[PDB]
C-alpha cells in the first residue's frame, strides 16, 4: 500500500489461473442456453428409428424397373405400414414416411406420372415410374443420422439452440451442467445517490451499479444488488459480508485509489482477511484495479474492487469480469475474442496500454471492419474495446485506417 | 495470446 | 399452388416491407437492455453539477503561486464546503470532491510535500505547493460533462449497459420504448413425440420447437410453446387461432411442401384468410418457406411456417424471422450484420444461393477469420451463416482460404 | 445489401 | 490512367 | 531465399 504496479498481462492470467469452476446441477435441457455441460450425451434411439422416405413419392421394388404400377396405398407420417410391396406393385410416401416392407428404393413424383385415380379424386390408384431406381435411392437407412449409443454432446460443449434442438432429438432432457455465477454489485461514496433521487447538495447519481448489473446481466448471469454503501470500514465490511453470503463474485466500484477515504484495500486485507492478489494495474483506464480471493470452508470467493470512474469501472468489468464469469460457468477457453479492426482516426498512445469502447462496422465489400471510438453512430450501442499497444521510441501515434485488436463485448 | 493490443505488423 | 420461386433477395426485402414496428410502452429503466427508445432523453441536472476536483490533492489560489501553506482543513465526497480559501491556505480535495469557494485550480499530491501534521497523524496542517498552478487545473467545472437540457440520448437508440448507466446518471427511470414481439411457435406432423416421450412405431421427437424457441429466446423476446398440432386443417386453424390471440408473431414448422397432406398454405388462404406474400424460394435449404400477413381490426399479425427438415428450419429462421423481430422491437436497421470470412474447405456452388451454419474464428495475428462449416470445434455452437453464391459458369466451386460473406448468428 | 453472398472480388 | 500519384482508395 | 516458388503461406 501502494501496491506494486502489475503488468495487464500479468493481471489477466493472475484472475483466469485464481477464478475456480463451479460446481455441476442438473437443469431441464430448455433452459440449456449459454450452459456448459459437465457429462457427455449419448442417443438411446436411431435417428431415423425406421427406413425413412427423402422424398414425396412411391416406395418401389428397384428390381421392377420403369413401368406401370398398381397402388396399393399410402405409408403415411406417423404410421408403421402394413403392407408388402410386391413385384409391379408400389405405395405412395411422403418425406420421413416409413418405406414398407417389400420396398426397397423410393423414386421422387417428379419421376412418375400418374395414370389413373379414383372418381372422387382422393385417391391414385396406377403410376407410371418413368426411371430405374439406384437400390435404397432416397431412402435415409435405420440409424443414417445418429445411431443407438453413439456420443452426440461432448461434455465442456457450450450450447446454442442446435444443442437444445440435439437434446430434444435424442430425448435426454435432463442433463449435468455448470452452474451460472451469482454476482453482487455494490457502489461505494457518501457523494452518491440513487438514479430515482434528486440532486442534493455535493452528490451526483450511482451509475456504475445500474452499468456494471446490464453487464452481467447481459451474459445471462443471476445478479444482486448491494446498493450503495457509504465510505467507512464498518459498512464496507457488512456489506461485503453479505456479498460473500449471498453470491459466488462481488464487483465493488470506487475507493480504490491512495485517497484518504478510499478504505477497500484495508477492509479486504486486515477485517475480511482477503488475499489480494494485485491492487493497482498498468493500464489506462483502471490503474486502481483490485483483485481479491477469499476461501471458507473450501469455497473460493472472488472480489473485484473497481475504480469509481464510470468509464474505468465498465473497461475494467470488460477486461477482468466476463472473462472471469466464463471460466466459473465451465467454459473451456474463457478468453474473450479478438478481432482485427481499422482505427477510424489518429490516436495518441500512452505509456500503458490503453483501452475505449468502439463500434464495430463493416463496409460495402472491405474485408475489415472500421472501429470508431465511443470517446446515427449514437444509435448503436458499444459492441467493440479498442486494445491500443503501449507507445514505444517507434511509434507515439497510430493513424486513421492501421489495423489495431478489438475485443468483442457486443453481440449484433 | 495477450490482453494487450499488438502494434501493426508489416509497418 | 404450387406458388411461384421467389427470390431469395424479394422474400428478404419483402418480410422487411411488410413486417409492422410494435407500438410503445413505459418501461423501467433497468430493464431497457435490447430496447430501442421511443423518446428523446433530456438532462435536468449538470453534471457535475457542482466544480469537481479531478485529483486526490489540494484546491488552491493559482494567483498565490509556489510555496508554503496552511490546510484549513478538507472538502469531502458528498459534503458542499463551509470554508472559503484565503491567500496563503489551500483545502484538502479528492477526487469529485466539490471546490470550495476562494479556490481556483487544484494542485495534486505528487506536486505536494507534507510541512506538518497533528500529534495523532490523522490530520494535515500545513503542506508546500511545489508548482504553479495553471487556472482551472484539474477542476471539472459545473456541467462539463453534461449540461441542463442537453440531449443526451436520442429517439432510435438501441439500448447496452452504457446507456442504462446514462439513463441512471440523469435521472430519467422511466423511459418510452417500443414493445419486443411476442413469437408463438408450433411444430406439425403425426410423426412428432414431445422430446420427453419414449419413441413409438412410425415417430420421431419434435426438434424444431425447442430450437426455434431457444433461437428466439436468444435474442430477448417472450415466447409462447404451442405443442404440437396434427397433420389436419382444423386442428392447424386452432393453433393457428390460439397464436393469432396470445401473440404478435406465429411461427410454425412443416406442412408447406406440396405432398399429400401438408395442409399449411390451405387454411392461411381460405380458413384464416391471411395475405400469403410468397409460398417458395429460391434458396438451399428452405424451398417451402412461407411468409404470411394477417391484418385484424388494424392490428398487422406476422405467419412464418417454415418447412420441416430441421436443418432449414433453423436456418430460415435466421434469415427471415430475426430481422422482422429486430424491425417490430424498433430496431431502426434490422438488417444482420455480414462479415467477410475465409473458407476452411473447398464447396460446390448449388444454382440457388445456399446457407450453412458456420463457427468463426480468428487465428493468431491474421486479419480474416476462418468459416468452419458445422456439417474441439464441437465445444462451441454455430456463430455464423456461410452466405454462399449461385454457381454460374465462371464458378461452380469456391476453394478453401476464398473470401465469402458469413452473417453473424453468435455472441462470442 | 443482398442478403444473398457475393462472388470473391479480384478474381 | 494518371502520371498523377493516387491517394489509397479508402482511407 | 529458394530458386523454388513457395506455396500460399496460410491456406
Ligand atoms: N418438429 C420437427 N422436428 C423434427 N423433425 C421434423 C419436425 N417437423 C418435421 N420434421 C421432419 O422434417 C421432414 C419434412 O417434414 P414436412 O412436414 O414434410 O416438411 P415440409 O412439408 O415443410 O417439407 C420430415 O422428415 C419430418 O418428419
Ligand atoms: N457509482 C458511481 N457512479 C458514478 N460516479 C462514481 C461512482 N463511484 C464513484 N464515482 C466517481 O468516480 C470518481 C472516483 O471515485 P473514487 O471512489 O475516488 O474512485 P477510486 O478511489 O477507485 O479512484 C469520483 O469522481 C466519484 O464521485
Ligand atoms: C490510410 C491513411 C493512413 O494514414 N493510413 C495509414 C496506413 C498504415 C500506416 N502505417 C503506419 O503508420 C505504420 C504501419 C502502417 O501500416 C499509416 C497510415 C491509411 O491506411
Ligand atoms: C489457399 C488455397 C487456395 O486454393 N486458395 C485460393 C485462394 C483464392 C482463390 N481464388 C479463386 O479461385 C478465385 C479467386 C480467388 O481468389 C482460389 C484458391 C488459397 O487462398
Ligand atoms: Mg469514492
Ligand atoms: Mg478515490
Ligand atoms: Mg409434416
Ligand atoms: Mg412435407
Amino acid at each position: 500500500s501502494p501496491f506494486p504496479l502489475t503488468s495487464m498481462d500479468k493481471a489477466f492470467i493472475t484472475v483466469l489461473e485464481m477464478t475456480p469452476v463451479l460446481g455441476t446441477e442438473i437443469i431441464n435441457y430448455r433452459d440449456g442456453m449459454g450452459r456448459v455441460l459437465a457429462q457427455d450425451v449419448y442417443a438411446k434411439d436411431n435417428l431415423p428409428p425406421f427406413p425413412a422416405s427423402v422424398k414425396d413419392g412411391y416406395a418401389v421394388r428397384a428390381a421392377d424397373g420403369p413401368g406401370d404400377r398398381f397402388i396399393i396405398g399410402e405409408s403415411q407420417a406417423g404410421e408403421q405400414p402394413t403392407q408388402t410391396v410386391m413385384p409391379g406393385q408400389v405405395m405412395r410416401v411422403t418425406t420421413g414416411a416409413p418405406i414398407p416392407c417389400g420396398a426397397d428404393a423410393v423414386v421422387q413424383v417428379e419421376d412418375t406420372e400418374l395414370i389413373r385415380e379414383s372418381d372422387d379424386g382422393t385417391e391414385e390408384l396406377e403410376v407410371r415410374i418413368l426411371v430405374q431406381a439406384r437400390p435404397g435411392q432416397d431412402i435415409r437407412p435405420i440409424g443414417h443420422d445418429i445411431k443407438r449409443g453413439e456420443c452426440v454432446l461432448a461434455k465442456g460443449t457450450h450450447m446454442g439452440p442446435s444443442e437444445i434442438g440435439l437434446l430434444a432429438t435424442v430425448g435426454v432432457t435432463e442433463v449435468e451442467v455448470n452452474k451460472f455465477p451469482v454476482v453482487a454489485v455494490m457502489s461505494t461514496g457518501n457523494e452518491l445517490l440513487n438514479p430515482e433521487d434528486d440532486l442534493l447538495p455535493g452528490k451526483i447519481r450511482d451509475s456504475n451499479r445500474s452499468t456494471l448489473l446490464a453487464t452481467i446481466q447481459e451474459h445471462g448471469y443471476p445478479t444482486i444488488n448491494l446498493g450503495i454503501v457509504g465510505d467507512n470500514p464498518d459498512d464496507l465490511l457488512n456489506a461485503l459480508n453479505e456479498g460473500i453470503s449471498r453470491a459466488d463474485v462481488i464487483i465493488t466500484s470506487g475507493g480504490v485509489s491512495m485517497g484518504e477515504k478510499d478504505y477497500l484495500k484495508q477492509v479486504l486485507d486486515i477485517d475480511l482477511h482477503a488475499q489480494i492478489h494485485f491492487g493497482r494495474v498498468f493500464m489506462k483506464p483502471g490503474l486502481p484495479t483490485t483483485f481479491a480471493t477469499l476461501d471458507i470452508d473450501g469455497v473460493r470467493k472472488i472480489i473485484f474492487a473497481l475504480p469509481g470512474n464510470p468509464v474505468s469501472a465498465v473497461v475494467t468489468c470488460n477486461l477482468f469480469v466476463v472473462p472471469a464469469l466464463r471460466k466459473m460457468q465451465g467454459i473451456l477457453d474463457p478468453r474473450p475474442t479478438i478481432i482485427k479492426a481499422r482505427l477510424s482516426c489518429d490516436v495518441k498512445l500512452d505509456p500503458r496500454p490503453e483501452y475505449h469502447r468502439c463500434i464495430l462496422t463493416w463496409h460495402h465489400q472491405e474485408p475489415l471492419p472500421w472501429a470508431q471510438s465511443t470517446g446515427l453512430m449514437s444509435m448503436r450501442s458499444a459492441n467493440g474495446l479498442l486494445m491500443l499497444p503501449p507507445k514505444t521510441e517507434q511509434y507515439v501515434e497510430l493513424h486513421k485506417g492501421e489495423v489495431v485488436d478489438v475485443m468483442v463485448i457486443g453481440r449484433l | 495470446f495477450s490482453i494487450v493490443g499488438s502494434l501493426p505488423r508489416d509497418c
